[PDB]
């Protein structure tokens, strides 16, 4: 018996009424399915979506415990193994989700088999074990028949590209996506429509439309119950506001730290966000990070260290950056770092020219400001916003 | 840098 | 009896060397093949080429009249008639073109049925009888099964985002293209991969890497023997050449023009190129379409008034285009000619503007040469090129 | 404006 049953078992013991208050939840027609679910050992909900609403409703504080029992449980066969999947990889449950995929890639069902392998591709290139190249061609070689896993297949591509900061081929790539063609399964619809929202307020960003941007983040918060969406909804309804309005900037990432502080991961991406934008305003900064070496705090310690007139320990944390190799958006804030140090023009040339390269017409703001403020004409730097 | 994600 | 038959028979009458010189033009092991065309009624070559070879080797002056007959004699149903749509429609044989789509669409053959109504969306999107939206939709419905309708349903919205100035979406599109997939007929394949060098070599020019735009139309060159690529190809990269070399942007428009004379249409295009560098050179201008009111065509009057000081007269063109309806490209160019006229940063700006949104990186250089005129930051206008 | 084909 699974921790969710003896759970629910227990309450439903203390409580009758739970039965029609999770049945309601779990949005069925009336409470058969539950009593099912509750009484017969694999037995599962026709909508994934079921188990989750309930576990978030009754049990808030214990999902991760109670999900990673429920799901490790499952058989990998059916569609509710496929759709908890999709639920680790959206919560980056990578525990969950490496031991579904390896059970999945050697499976006798063909539709578990596919999801285990496409999303296998995912994991190994988001942790660089294999270049994009390996990964297209991997993908090429399964010849895909589902839906979902064309959409996912497209979608692990957008998350590749967002994170090596190669913006250019994102707005077109997630046109492609059709999500009304996925029919069986309405947890995957509904999640992939999620990240979907996410993705596009992230392009939205990257093209400087920030009131659209601030729509699809709004869309991804009222579609979903999933902290890593929410979580990047507020990070990127903050970012937008990075220039704007430092208030309301501060208010989105501190809302989005304020429901996240337990994850660690979420806790630091919050941390960068608030480093991020107190070096834009120039203001003391209490969230610099000491112990890391990666390229994005060092430049933050630089940055800081600049608006400071502290140029000497600026200087020494800029030499250990140049050091390290850059993809061409870190090299572009590398460059406004060195601008801004040696008062150089050169430098916020140089800027310019790989924010254009990353295709970031959002940060490319950076060295404009500075441009600006050195008398540069006005008009011909608004049209470098384009 | 500014971290992004989604 | 196809009037191909007949002219063959009484050549191979005046002179028997013919058969083998026919034979190996044709691509063929040995002449049976031949003999076998020659006597029996629809018997058709393996490949379409083999016909077309021959009648280009042997009749050059009558490739029209000749494959007319012969492409309007074919039973609809088999791997010729498909092979002659593309032949149709890649030489802009109309007449032929849509009496084998009419057709087409009615006949029993599935393959037949599904080339029939792809290449009439084509016909319908690019004489603006639909919109790409029903176009998008109406291929959607089909559930296209072949690799070559698949290609060319991409193809075909290509040259749509070509004519309507609409050159974001280009490059990703025809990545999407694999012409590896077309295994039974290598016409089509053929061909289509000369239209994909050309489309690549548009797309290049567009994004400004013009050796690689030349690289791509000199691969259409040599994979080709019909005229309207080579036109083509002779057109991009002229137009390439149209900010850095004179001389031999006209030449490569007069080597077009050539070849090319004597259809209306390709002789129009060319006076067109011509006229338009004439025009950037502010050269005296031979080449101007004085009876015409098309926005092109009235851009260029314009153009070239102001090159010699007419203003009124410059004024009075620019008039006429304020009245008609432009695209962003095209507006782009009406900014330039305001600019020109008026002397007037403000326009030049604009023009920047409408280019941007018409993602064209080349003709861009226009607003932005003016500028640099003006004594404006020479180093943010290089930046406006990226 | 500049012909442009394929």
């Amino acid at each position: 018996m699974e921790l969710i049953r003896i759970a629910m078992k227990k309450d439903l013991e203390n409580d009758n009424s739970l039965m029609n208050k999770w049945a309601t939840v779990a949005g069925l027609k009336n409470p058969n399915p539950l009593y099912d679910f509750l009484n017969h050992d694999g037995k599962t909900f026709n909508e994934f979506s079921s188990i989750v609403n309930i576990v978030k409703s009754q049990y808030p504080d214990r999902e991760y415990e109670l999900m990673k029992d429920y799901c490790l449980n499952l058989d990998v066969k059916t569609k509710a193994a496929r759709s908890a999947l999709e639920y680790a990889d959206a919560n980056m449950f990578f525990e969950i989700e490496d031991v579904l995929i390896d059970s999945m890639i050697s499976c006798s069902n063909m539709k578990s088999k596919e999801y285990g392998k496409v999303y296998k591709i995912h994991r190994e290139l988001s942790n660089s074990v294999i270049t994009e190249f390996e990964a297209v061609k991997r993908l090429g070689k399964l010849n895909i028949k589902t839906p979902e896993m064309n959409s996912f297949s497209r979608l692990l591509l957008l998350y590749h590209y967002l994170s090596t900061g190669n913006f250019s081929p994102m707005a077109q790539l997630i046109k492609q996506i059709d999500l009304s063609e996925i029919s069986e399964n309405m947890y995957i619809r509904n999640t992939y429509q999620t990240r979907v929202h996410v993705l596009m307020s992230n392009i939205k960003l990257n093209e400087n439309s920030l009131e659209e941007c601030r729509e699809y983040s709004k869309k991804a918060l009222e579609s979903t119950n999933i902290l890593r969406f929410q979580v990047f909804s507020y990070l990127t309804i903050g970012n937008s506001l990075l220039f704007s309005n430092y208030e309301l900037a501060q208010e989105n990432f501190l809302k989005g730290l304020s429901i996240s502080v337990q994850n660690e991961n979420y806790n630091m991406i919050f941390q960068q966000a608030l480093c991020f934008l107190n070096n834009v305003w120039r203001k003391e900064n209490k969230w610099i990070n000491f112990e890391s070496d990666s390229i994005m705090d060092l430049q933050e310690q630089a940055h800081c260290f600049i608006n400071f007139n502290e140029n000497s320990k600026a200087k020494e944390v800029l030499d250990k950056l140049d050091l390290l190799v850059h993809n061409d958006n870190e090299l572009a804030m590398h460059y406004y770092l060195k601008g801004r140090l040696e008062q150089n023009k050169a430098c916020f040339y140089s800027s310019i020219e790989y924010f254009k390269k990353s295709n970031d017409k959002f940060l490319i703001r950076l060295p404009l400001l500075e441009l600006q403020k050195m008398g540069e004409n006005q008009k011909l730097l608004e049209l470098l916003l384009l | 840098g500014m971290p992004r994600g989604a």
